[PDB]
């Protein structure tokens, strides 16, 4: 929620990106297509499996304790163990409580942070050969195939290369 | 009258997470706590003109 | 010509200082108190049944001194124990009395 | 203050806005005028009215515990008794330090990040129309009366329509 | 890690910056240089002495407590008073390891927001004289002596002098 791109200015998701949480729709003159990028996705998930590791599978043991029910009614002592029981479980409850609202919150901002990231350091390889549409699209002002759509996800596009046709496209009048 | 939680000092108000005024109680209350005061932001930062 | 257009948030005069994990006085625009650092002095009889012991305490209510003799058979959420109690009976100690109190009270 | 807004490349805030807490002051040939943002600011009040709502009116119910005065002088069992009740409310007693702080810096930050974000969203509404002057402020190079402010306000503008206008205007020798 | 720039866009950090945390290298035609920035370094470290002033030195007393050792087996008593230790040393413990790893988490994070803030505050002064090459560095389509890159560190850079010249610059053919 934090960055602002999911649920922000990236209207909504693509349920048929299923082989990756970050990627590419394009259009260009040969037609339009989607590719997942690896690098974000794969950013987000070790991330997330970083927290499901210090929480998953990591339980104390503990052994001999106090009993925790009675039979018969026996007065102070009893309410101690009680007491200390009553106030075991609800700091206990309390923490995790806490620890999944801040996990979770944590894990919506991290994504969309991944996202943004993504969009960033796209906006930026394109330099002065792209407009920022403001939804998350770029519209780029020359002619670019799928190979070099494909160099923009590869991180080997050249913007010199289009540099003086897409500044004509731009600054036209 | 009509209060949810009950302390040796009298009842008080439960709307409030904590309370300092008494260790005792009974009721739906408020956890004790040390504290005279526990500030919740309700709003961004201040930069007054 | 043109024009310019500026972004900006409000402010208040009256700001109230709050701590957080970086700095331990920083202004904010408006805050709420977490902790409740008052009662009214009194202890309200709703909605719990509240019974008021007066002169007696729960275990001479229990004995039946005499002056405890309104007591009988009555229940309560909440015993309230004066200060002033006192026994006018025998004299009289219990063994473990803080069980015996406790175990009728619950 | 973790996004660089608020306390930040914004100097300070605008006293005189009392109808929202985020918005848009303006100048242009008709005049300057100043309006509130209505939904950035409801998405900075619905995440804290969140808080509140975890925080206000929940408190639990506790009945008969165990005594916690005591008038006599008893050793092994009143230490106990003691010290279970010194233990408790000294966790107690950290948990909401650590709430508020926690909260507040949260609070502190997405505040900033609203703030931003509209910054952000404005700033891509105007595409090459205008130009970050570097204090929030955006110099519009075109005439702009209340209509066209209106409609940045709106999110109605149409950068195409200025463009050519705005275009002469900054690439001007 | 969350804002991208350390660790990120960022390739690595400078090891010879030994006189501030955050700073400017530049190259023009008198050659190349280094320069930290103070007021960002500052902000840093200021907001780091904070989370140890709410840590370092302010620890609790406690006196008269209960044993917590026994050289006679004795039961019901004992397991609890044991229990009650065992369940304080694993609540504390719970929390110390949740506010180091919340803290560590903050600080990288802030950390890397303060680079970025530097980052955008210095995008912003260079307006229409610079381009981003994406990897924390602008290109500056002007010649900009000692004097010229002093006056961006010192924030007193005045884009209106290069304008002309780095538009040329930047939209040659
Ligand atoms: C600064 O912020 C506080 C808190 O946000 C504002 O306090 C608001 O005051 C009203 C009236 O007391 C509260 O209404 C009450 O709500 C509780 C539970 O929600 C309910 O049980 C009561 O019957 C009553 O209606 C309200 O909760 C509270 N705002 C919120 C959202 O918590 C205060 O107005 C602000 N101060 C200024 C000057 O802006
Ligand atoms: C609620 O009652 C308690 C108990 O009477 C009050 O605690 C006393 O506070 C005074 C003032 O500092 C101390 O001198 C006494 O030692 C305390 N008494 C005991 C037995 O702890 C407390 O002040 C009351 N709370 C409020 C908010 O009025
Ligand atoms: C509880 O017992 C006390 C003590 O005996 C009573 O206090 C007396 O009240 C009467 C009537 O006002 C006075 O005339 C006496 O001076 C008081 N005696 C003492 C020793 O103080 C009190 O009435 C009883 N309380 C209740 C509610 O039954
Ligand atoms: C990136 O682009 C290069 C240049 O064509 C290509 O050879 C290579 O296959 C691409 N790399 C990946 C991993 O897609
Ligand atoms: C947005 O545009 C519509 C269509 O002209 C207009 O009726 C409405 O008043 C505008 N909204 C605001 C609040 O300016
Ligand atoms: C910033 O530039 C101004 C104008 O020359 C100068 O007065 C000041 O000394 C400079 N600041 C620093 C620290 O270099």
């Amino acid at each position: 929620g934090i960055f602002g791109a999911i649920a922000g200015f990236i209207e909504n998701g693509w349920e048929g990106m299923v082989d990756g949480w970050y990627g590419f729709r394009h259009q260009n003159s040969e037609g339009r297509g989607q590719a997942a990028d690896l690098k974000s996705t794969q950013a987000a998930i070790d991330q997330i499996n970083g927290k499901l590791n210090r929480l998953i599978g990591k339980t104390n043991e503990k052994f001999h304790q106090i009993e925790k029910e009675f039979s018969e009614v026996e007065g102070r002592i009893q309410d101690l163990e009680k007491y200390v029981e009553d106030t075991k479980i609800d700091l206990w409850s309390y923490n995790a409580e806490l620890l999944v609202a801040l996990e979770n919150q944590h894990t919506i901002d991290l994504t969309d942070s991944e996202m943004n990231k993504l969009f960033e350091k796209t906006k930026k390889q394109l330099r002065e050969n792209a407009e920022d549409m403001g939804n998350g699209c770029f519209k780029i002002y020359h002619k670019c195939d799928n190979a070099c759509i494909g160099s923009i996800r590869n991180g080997t596009y050249d913007h010199d290369v289009y540099r003086d046709e897409a500044l004509n496209n731009r600054f036209q009048i | 009258c009509n209060s949810e939680c009950i302390t040796p000092n009298g009842s008080i108000p439960n709307d409030k997470p904590f309370q300092n005024v008494n260790r005792i109680t009974y009721g739906a209350c408020p956890r004790y706590v040390k504290q005279s005061t526990l500030k919740l932001a309700t709003g961004m930062r201040n930069v007054p003109e | 010509p043109g024009a310019t257009l500026c972004l900006g948030h409000h402010a208040v005069p009256n700001g109230t200082i709050v701590k957080t994990i970086t700095n331990d006085q920083i202004e904010v625009t408006n805050a709420t108190e977490l902790v409740q650092n008052s009662s009214i002095g009194e202890i309200c009889d709703s909605p719990h049944q509240i019974l008021d012991g007066e002169n007696c305490t729960l275990i001479d209510a229990l004995l039946g001194d005499p002056q405890c003799d309104g007591f009988q058979n009555k229940k309560w959420d909440l015993f309230v124990e004066r200060s002033k109690a006192y026994s006018n009976c025998y004299p009289y100690d219990v063994p473990d009395y803080a069980s015996l109190r406790s175990l009728v009270a619950s």
